[PDB]
């Protein structure tokens, strides 16, 4: 949106896998199959639907791999805990989906060599599954097809049977699930099916209903939500609207043109990564020459509090999944392309973003900026004389005065 | 798991009245340095 | 060597295939010289001797222990042929007769288990779930080919009259949800009449549905089955029924038929006060058409005899000649009740004379399948065709006949294989799609 302006405040760098050359592929082989990264120098892959890679981004060097399951284990997802287990999925047409569970720093080598298993046993074996959201200490696990039905498993996963298959809500008139949010650990869940966004409780009490009916009016498509963990809210996309569902539910609704959404991301709490495809603009004036091909993915950040655009780049080829993880104070995304690039973007220094706002002469924006982050008092101070001088060779002396009330002991 | 351990403790009243032993079908020997054989029944009856 | 198969520093390891040890002792606290199994029996001062226990007292300390769940698991555990300490255990060698033997005070104490639980107030719907769903496997893997040892469906209706007094509320919805994922059919008649009823004052409506639609039609029950659906009046379910066990279609769509033209007093299947919405029809036939089972989405269970049911009810709806009562018969139904006007293809008539939106609806959804598709024989051309030619002749108060141009000039849109069509048969389509007054269809006009 060109409603507001333009900044460039983090550090992105796009790099391409060395082992590419020669027939080393590390990233070419088709893999929708999910990654996950743990720490700024660790990556895991899946291949071939049953093999299991670890990968030293840092000198990308193949480490250990394994293949385990029987066949047509085709894996879906693939993601770690809280903690670290890194549990695995899948599922066979015919055979019922089977979800075991691994543990870190215990690579296997043998076939099964695992901690856990979870029977999900849907009617027959058909509407393949979706959207999944396991607790962040092992303790609850919900599950969405793509067809209406929404299952719930307890209990102890760890060590213990994970049992307790109730099933809760059914959701007539035959609309898939469009997302499933855990909320904070101890008692929420928050459901989509593109239409009547949803409050439900863990509790198991419910009598096959809506908990607490909300929005009943619309909804989202598919993978378009996020939650942010810090403060318990539910960041989410509309037509033209941005909601901040709580707990207990509020509405902080905001205003922004976006109709051509298809996928969201919170960052830190401040910062929502989005990307937006959409291919030309058809209109009676212009002629269409032929199938235009795709312009690829704009990326936008958009900002909480003040109003403003972080970045806007564009990509190589499209966006498989995103990790955006760092266990450091700061925190870094990544992208994974077509052909498989590593984006890395890192929240680039606060004394670089005062110089280019500076250079961009917006100084009086860039006095509450600094009071964010609390900075020196001496930084103020020059601040505060640089932009009295910058207003003083403009030809006005008065609110240069003022600026140098405060600009002396320097 | 399932072995419940029964203890007599008349083997040390016999003695004073260990070095090897063996059970007999329905008695027990024993064998140390005293040069004795002691025979013992499992109804507390005594070379 | 502990016994003839089983042999035994700080472990009886049976030489029979693999070495495994059996488990691990202390013996350090009974002051265990090092060298200092007789008759399979074996500190400081004291002579103490360890020996084996029974099973039925490990079941007594369970049951002491205020759990039955830990004796259920090792029955079950110890009901598996692999049994290496079975001599040791006081039981019999050969499995057979040590399941026949066994198993009896399995379904006993499971009996006793929900008495109990139920006596101190164990409503929390979680350990309910967990040993009825554990006994109903156990139970499903032992087929029970002997004598005694009621089937899992007598103990199901043991265990409903043991719930009084509102604790019917969730034992009912425990037995659920087990066929919902399935792990047993063919229950009890009277269980599912009261399970039917339960849910009956309150509104569900759907679980009853897989309810029926997992379990097997081996188990026939249709008499019971359609009295409770007549006295509820759900027709969906009572459609399938038709479908699969009585295996015939051509009966609910002449049913349907009769309760459309004025004719409710010759319906066979339909006999209550409620009337099913006159929809069905017009999503029935588009789920049989393109492969399907009304109401679900699959499509069908045998591969080629499909083949013959997409032919028979494609030769009956495109008719011409008025066909008779289904399987022989000396005499014909007809439409209207007066038969004396020739009935040119009357079904098809009637159909799209009732509703033009909806039948254009459903005819759009079919020619997108790969029944149309050559691979008598009906084409595109020959529908086309028929609309065309139904275009004219003022039969239609203009409603429905912009409908049809709009339709006639979508389905020519687009032809790779669709049709051919004369330069002048293209006049009428067009001075027809603007030359009505029906107002509230412009924007559509526009783009077609």
């Amino acid at each position: 949106l060109s409603s507001w302006r333009q900044f460039q405040l983090f550090e992105n760098i796009p790099i391409r896998d060395p082992n590419f050359g020669g027939d080393s592929l590390l990233y070419s082989d088709p893999t929708l199959c999910a990654a996950t990264i743990v720490d700024p120098q660790t990556l895991i892959i899946a291949v071939n639907s049953n093999i299991i890679k670890v990968v030293k981004l840092n000198q990308s060097q193949v480490i250990h791999e394994f293949q385990s399951f029987p066949h047509d284990f085709q894996i879906t997802f693939l993601k770690v805990i809280n903690g670290e287990f890194l549990v695995a999925l899948a599922e066979s047409i015919g055979k019922p989906s089977l979800i075991r569970v691994y543990k870190l720093e215990k690579l296997p080598n043998r076939e099964q060599l695992y901690h856990s298993q979870v029977e999900l046993k849907n009617g027959n074996n058909t509407y393949p599954i979706s959207v999944v959201s396991i607790s962040n200490d092992l303790s609850c696990i919900v599950v969405g097809f793509i067809n209406g039905k929404i299952i719930l498993i307890r209990g102890d996963i760890s060590r213990d049977r994970g049992s307790q298959q109730r099933i809760i809500y059914e959701d007539p008139s035959k609309e898939p699930i469009t997302a499933l949010f855990l909320n904070n650990d101890a008692t929420a869940c928050f459901a989509a099916t593109t239409s009547r966004i949803l409050l439900f409780n863990t509790t198991g009490r419910n009598r096959g209903r809506p908990s607490l009916v909300l929005n009943s009016k619309n909804g989202l498509d598919l993978n378009c939500g996020s939650f942010n963990p810090a403060t318990n809210e539910f960041i989410c996309c509309l037509s033209n609207f941005i909601e901040f569902f709580s707990s207990s539910g509020k509405k902080h609704q905001f205003a922004f043109d976006l109709s051509l959404r298809k996928r969201i991301f919170c960052v830190d709490k401040d910062h929502i990564l989005i990307v937006t495809e959409e291919t030309g603009v058809p209109t009676t004036s212009i002629s269409v020459n032929e199938l235009s091909p795709t312009i690829i993915n704009r990326i936008f950040i958009i900002d909480a509090k003040n109003k403003i655009i972080s970045l806007n780049f564009v990509v190589s080829s499209a966006i498989i999944d995103i990790f955006s993880t760092s266990q450091s104070g700061k925190n870094i995304t990544y992208l994974l392309t077509s052909e498989g690039v590593m984006h890395r973007i890192t929240p680039k220094s606060l004394e670089n973003q005062i110089n280019i706002i500076i250079q961009k002469e917006l100084y009086p924006f860039a006095l509450q900026l600094a009071k964010q982050h609390s900075l020196s008092p001496l930084d103020v101070q020059e601040i505060h004389k640089k932009y009295g001088d910058y207003l003083f060779k403009k030809g006005l002396r008065k609110e240069a005065t003022d600026q140098y009330i405060q600009c002396l002991d320097v | 798991s399932v072995v419940s351990w029964t203890t007599l403790t008349h083997v040390y009243s016999i003695l004073g009245a260990p070095t090897c032993l063996y059970p007999t079908a329905t008695y027990f020997l024993m064998g140390t340095s005293k040069g004795c054989v002691l025979i013992f029944n499992y109804n507390e009856h005594l070379i | 060597w502990i016994d003839q198969l089983l042999l035994g520093i700080s472990l009886v390891l049976h030489p029979q295939h693999d070495f495994k040890i059996l488990l691990r002792l202390d013996f350090l606290i009974h002051d265990l010289p090092p060298n200092k199994i007789s008759r399979r029996s074996f500190t400081n001062y004291s002579f103490k001797i360890g020996k084996f226990v029974s099973w039925s007292d490990i079941t007594l300390r369970h049951i002491l222990k205020g759990d039955y769940l830990g004796a259920l698991e090792f029955i079950e555990s110890l009901l598996q042929p692999y049994c290496p300490l079975a001599n040791l255990l006081k039981l019999d060698n050969n499995t057979e007769e040590r399941t026949k033997q066994l198993m009896e005070p399995f379904y006993n104490l499971s009996l006793a288990a929900l008495r109990f639980l139920i006596k101190k107030d164990n409503a929390d719907y979680n350990r309910v779930y967990q040993l009825l769903m554990v006994v109903v496997r156990v139970l499903q893997q032992s087929s029970k080919k002997l004598d005694s040892i009621p089937s899992l469906d007598v103990f199901l209706e043991q265990g409903l009259e043991f719930f009084e007094l509102k604790d019917n509320a969730v034992y009912f919805e425990v037995v659920a949800n087990i066929v919902a994922q399935g792990s047993v059919t063919s229950i009890s008649p009277v269980l599912f009449r009261s399970i039917i009823d339960y849910y009956a004052k309150e509104e569900n409506l759907k679980v009853i549905e897989d309810l029926i639609i997992m379990l097997n039609p081996t188990t026939l029950d249709v008499d019971l089955a359609v009295k409770l659906c007549q006295k509820y009046n759900l027709f969906d379910l009572l459609i399938y029924i038709w479908n699969k066990i009585f295996d015939d279609y051509q009966t609910p769509v002449v049913d349907l038929i009769y309760r459309i033209s004025n004719q409710s007093e010759k319906c066979v299947i339909f006999n209550g006060p409620q009337v099913p919405p006159e929809t069905t029809i017009f999503d029935y036939v588009t789920y049989i058409l393109t492969g399907r089972q009304y109401p679900q989405n699959l499509s069908i269970s045998p591969s080629d005899k499909c083949s013959k049911i997409q032919r028979e009810l494609s030769a009956f709806i495109f008719s011409g000649f008025s066909i008779k009562w289904p399987s022989n018969s000396n005499h014909k139904l007809y439409i209207c009740e007066n038969p004396e006007e020739e009935p040119a293809f009357p079904y098809f008539h009637l159909l799209l004379k009732s509703n033009p939106s909806r039948f254009l609806a459903m005819l759009n959804e079919v020619f997108e399948a790969s029944l149309f598709n050559d691979d008598e024989l009906v084409s595109r051309q020959y529908v086309i065709d028929l609309l065309l030619d139904a275009m004219k002749d003022t039969g239609n108060s203009d409603n429905i006949r912009v409908l049809v141009a709009i339709f006639i000039a979508t389905s020519i849109s687009k032809y790779p294989q669709f049709i051919k069509v004369s330069n002048q048969a293209l006049d009428c389509v067009v001075n027809t799609i603007c030359s009505s007054r029906v107002q509230g269809i412009y924007e559509i006009s526009q783009i077609a």
